[PDB]
C-alpha cells in the first residue's frame, strides 16, 4: 500500500521546541512534495509549507514563513515539522500529505495533534447525576456522571461495561479556564428499570492511568 | 546512458511551482540533466529525455482530455534515467542553423513551446524553439 | 492574492437527496482545483482532482464541474456517509490555499429537547464545588438557547455547553450545560434553574430545583 505514517500524539508545555514526524512507504519519497497542513480544533485546513524531500527543497506559506521549520531525512523516508519555541494557539492537529502534478494531495497522514498548555497530567474526579422528577419523560428517566478536571484529552466513557449502549450521550469535553478539561455522559433509561437495575459508568483516562466506576443512584425528589 | 547539466532559453526558464515551469527573463533558472536514449536518429536530430538536476522529475507528454500535453512527473531515481526511455518522457531533439526543436515522440508534431509574453507557461503543442547552454 | 470561498457553510439535505456544493475563487484560476472529503474524526482524503476528475476509489455519486471562478461539488444522492465536511483547494505557483469549508448535514424534521436538570453530588459538595448540568436530549435543528438563572439573577460567564454530533439512529442533537460556583456560592442561593428555548417548543422550558430538595 501507499502510505504516509505521522508520529503520535504531543503534550507539550509552552516554550518547549518539538518535532514531528510523517514517514512514507510503498513509494520513492525522494520523488514527490510532502505538504503540512494546520487544522485548529473546529476549524479549516490551512496550509503551512512543502518540501521535496529529493533535494529539501522547501516553500512556505508567507503566514508560516518563520514561525516553522520543515525537513526531512531521505535515508529514512521521513519528513519533519518543527517548533523552537510552542504557545499554546499552536494547538491544532497538523497532517502531512503527497502533493502530486495534477496538482492535489493524494495521500494523506493520518494526522497528529499536539496540545500545548502549561497543565499538568491529571486524572478525573467523577460525580453521579442522579435520576429523579427533574430528569423523567414519558416513562423514560436520564442519569449521567460527570467527568471533571481532567489533563490532558481524552476519557472514553461506557456504561455497565459496554452492556448498555442505546440512548447514551457522551459529550465533547469543554476546555475550563483552570486548563483542565471536563464533560459529562448521560443515558436514558425506562424509569421502571431505576429500582431494578444498577447503572455505572466506566471512566478511563489513560493518560493518567486511572479507571474509575461509579455506580449511579436514583434520588428522591 | 550519459548526461550532462545545461539550460534553456528562447528565441529563461524556471520551476514556478511543484511540477510547472514558467519562461521569462532574468539567475534562478531550472538546470535539466539531458540524457540520450534510445530511439530514432538521423540528420541532426537525437532522442532525448529531460529531468531536473537532482530533483526526480521528467518532462513527459500525456493525453489530458483528448490532447497531448506538456507535465513534470514523479519518476523512480533507483530506475531513472534508463536507456528505454518510455515514449512520454522520449524527446526528439532537433538542430537546424543554430536553434534546437524537441518533438514528443508519443506525439509526433508536437513539440516543448514557449509563449511570446512573459512569466506563461512551457506547453505541448508561438515559439517552438531553444537555444541550449551547457554548464558544469 | 487568491481566496477559495465556499457556500454554504452549512447544508442541510435530507438523506437520499442531491446535494450541490460551492467553491468560488476570488480570481479567475485553471481548472486544477481539487475537493477532499473530512469524515468526523478522520484525514481528510481527496475526492476531486482537476475540478471534474474522480480520485481512485470514488464512488460514482461524486461529480465535479466548473471552471473560471464557479465550481461545484455535486453528490447525486446522499447517502448517511456522505455526511461530512468538504474542502475545495488550488495553488498558484507557490501558494496553496484551500476553501474554508461546507458541512453536510442530515436535515429532519423539528424536534423539541427534553430537558433535564442534576443538581450537584454530595460527593462534590465536600469537594468545596457545585456543578449544575442541565440537559437537552434528542433535538432538532441545531440552534438552541440555553440560559442560567439563579434565585433569577440571569447568569454570564459561569457556564460552559458542549454539542453531540447527530445521532446515528435518529439525526438529532444533544447538548449539555454546566454551571460550576464555589461551594460557597452555591449555599447562599436558593433556586437553581435551566431555561431553554429552541424551535420546537412553544414557550421556553424551565426546569428548576432548591438547594434543600434532592438528597
Amino acid at each position: 500500500e501507499v502510505q504516509l505514517v505521522e508520529s503520535g500524539a504531543e503534550v507539550k508545555k509552552p516554550g518547549e521546541s518539538l518535532k514531528i514526524s510523517c514517514k512514507g512507504s510503498g513509494y520513492t519519497f525522494t520523488s514527490y512534495w510532502i505538504g503540512w497542513v494546520r487544522q485548529m480544533p473546529g476549524k479549516g485546513l490551512e496550509w503551512m509549507g512543502i518540501i521535496y524531500p529529493g533535494d529539501s527543497d522547501t516553500r512556505y506559506s508567507p503566514s508560516f514563513q518563520g514561525q516553522v521549520t520543515i525537513s526531512a531525512d531521505k535515508s529514512i523516508s521521513t519528513a519533519y515539522l518543527q517548533w523552537s519555541s510552542l504557545k499554546a494557539s499552536d494547538t491544532a492537529m497538523y497532517y502531512c500529505a503527497r502533493f502530486v502534478s495534477l496538482d492535489a494531495f493524494d495521500i494523506w497522514g493520518q494526522g497528529t495533534m499536539v496540545t500545548v498548555s502549561s497543565a499538568s497530567t491529571k486524572g478525573p474526579s467523577v460525580f453521579p447525576l442522579a435520576p429523579s422528577s427533574k430528569s423523567t419523560s414519558g416513562g423514560t428517566a436520564a442519569l449521567g456522571c460527570l467527568v471533571k478536571d481532567y489533563f490532558p484529552e481524552p476519557v472514553t466513557v461506557s456504561w455497565n461495561s459496554g452492556a448498555l449502549t442505546s440512548g447514551v450521550h457522551t459529550f465533547p469535553a469543554v476546555l475550563q479556564s483552570s486548563g483542565l478539561y471536563s464533560l459529562s455522559s448521560v443515558v436514558t433509561v425506562p424509569s421502571s428499570s431505576l429500582g431494578t437495575q444498577t447503572y455505572i459508568c466506566n471512566v478511563n483516562h489513560k493518560p493518567s492511568n486511572t479507571k474509575v466506576d461509579k455506580r449511579v443512584e436514583p434520588k428522591s425528589c | 546512458v550519459r548526461s550532462l547539466n545545461c539550460t534553456l532559453r528562447d528565441s529563461s526558464l524556471v520551476m514556478s511551482g511543484p511540477y510547472e515551469l514558467k519562461a521569462l527573463h532574468l539567475e534562478q533558472q531550472v538546470v535539466f540533466s539531458m540524457s540520450f536514449v534510445q530511439g530514432e536518429e538521423s540528420n541532426d536530430k537525437i532522442p532525448v529525455a529531460l529531468g531536473l538536476k537532482e530533483k526526480n522529475l521528467y518532462l513527459s507528454c500525456v493525453l489530458k482530455d483528448d490532447k497531448p500535453t506538456l507535465q513534470l512527473e514523479s519518476v523512480d531515481p533507483k530506475n531513472y534515467p534508463k536507456k528505454k526511455m518510455e515514449k512520454r518522457f522520449v524527446f526528439n531533439k532537433i538542430e537546424i542553423n543554430n536553434k534546437l526543436e524537441f518533438e514528443s515522440a508519443q506525439f509526433p508534431n508536437w513539440y516543448i513551446s514557449t509563449s511570446q509574453a512573459e512569466n506563461m507557461p512551457v506547453f505541448l503543442g508561438d515559439i517552438t524553439d531553444f537555444t541550449m547552454q551547457f554548464v558544469s | 492574492e487568491i481566496v477559495l470561498t465556499q457556500s454554504p457553510a452549512t447544508l442541510s439535505l435530507s438523506p437520499g437527496e442531491r446535494a450541490t456544493l460551492s467553491c468560488r475563487a476570488s480570481q479567475s484560476v485553471s481548472s486544477y482545483l481539487a475537493w477532499y472529503q473530512q469524515k468526523p474524526g478522520q484525514a481528510p482524503r481527496l475526492l476531486i482532482y482537476d475540478a471534474s476528475n474522480r480520485a481512485t476509489g470514488i464512488p460514482a455519486r461524486f461529480s465535479g464541474s466548473g471552471s473560471g471562478t464557479d465550481f461545484t461539488l455535486t453528490i447525486s444522492s446522499l447517502e448517511p456517509e456522505d455526511f461530512a465536511v468538504y474542502y475545495c483547494q488550488q495553488r498558484s505557483n507557490w501558494l496553496w490555499t484551500f476553501g474554508q469549508g461546507t458541512k453536510v448535514e442530515i436535515k429532519r424534521s423539528v424536534a423539541a429537547p427534553s430537558v433535564f436538570i442534576f443538581p450537584p453530588s454530595d460527593e462534590q459538595l465536600k469537594s468545596g464545588t457545585a456543578s449544575v448540568v442541565c440537559l437537552l436530549n434528542n433535538f432538532y435543528p441545531r440552534e438552541a438557547k440555553v440560559q442560567w438563572k439563579v434565585d433569577n439573577a440571569l447568569q454570564s460567564g459561569n457556564s460552559q455547553e458542549s454539542v453531540t454530533e447527530q445521532d446515528s439512529k435518529d439525526s438529532t442533537y444533544s447538548l449539555s450545560s454546566t454551571l460550576t460556583l464555589s461551594k460557597a456560592d452555591y449555599e447562599k442561593h436558593k433556586v437553581y434553574a435551566c431555561e431553554v428555548t429552541h424551535q420546537g417548543l412553544s414557550s421556553p422550558v424551565t426546569k428548576s430545583f432548591n438547594r434543600g430538595e434532592c438528597e
